[PDB]
């Protein structure tokens, strides 16, 4: 059984900081965001 | 003196009328009149879900 993440798939990143403003993120009326996409490629494993 | 005010009346009953005709049509007629509100916001959270 090997995992491979697809279209069907989720990436889920949990985020915490110490600043400031995040301090202050607490009573939310609304959350917006411009983010840019990543590209994750797979690297070699090799089975001896 | 009574004589006046007494007279003094009757004489400017005339009146009485005009008056009287204005807080019907007055009240008959008039203005809209506004709320002054909005000391804070009215503020709440808003999407159910």
């Amino acid at each position: 059984r090997y995992e491979v993440i697809k279209e069907n798939s989720y990436v889920y990143v949990d985020y915490w900081d110490d600043s400031q403003a995040f301090r202050n993120m607490v009573y939310v009326r609304s959350l917006a965001a411009n983010l840019n996409s990543v590209i994750c490629t797979g690297g070699d494993y090799s089975f001896a | 003196m009574a004589s006046l005010i007494y007279r003094q009346l009757l004489t400017n009953s005339y009146t009485v009328d005009l008056s009287d005709e204005i807080q019907e049509i007055g009240s008959t007629k008039t203005q809209n009149v506004t709320i002054n509100l909005g000391p804070f916001a009215q503020t709440g959270y808003a999407p159910v879900n």
